[PDB]
């Protein structure tokens, strides 16, 4: 199903984008902990 | 009975069902923003200056 083949690719693009949301959040979370730990010394 | 509560308030299951909900929540909300994707076409196909005369 070559249409579904081009469909499937366009599907995976959304998964790849979904994860990119998720790790963006964790990146900032880690940066918040760093800022705290500096103030912890 | 504490055993029977702890079987089904198991923190192994509380944390599972809480993580699952959050993924579906961000899946749906972003699937609402691509459901409002057309402003990018409206702002693009119409750029009409001429009505500054009409203004």
């Amino acid at each position: 199903e070559k249409a579904n083949l081009i469909t499937n690719a366009k599907v995976h693009i959304h998964k790849l984008n979904l994860v990119n949301r998720n790790y963006t959040k964790r990146a900032e979370i880690s940066r918040k902990n760093a800022k705290i730990a500096l103030r912890r010394g | 009975e504490l055993k029977y509560i702890a079987t089904e308030a198991s923190p192994a299951k509380v944390a599972e069902i809480a993580e699952d909900s959050d993924v579906y929540v961000s899946e749906i909300e972003e699937a609402a923003d691509i459901l409002a994707g057309d402003p990018e076409i409206d702002l693009g196909i119409d750029v009409t200056d001429e009505l500054n005369q009409l203004e």
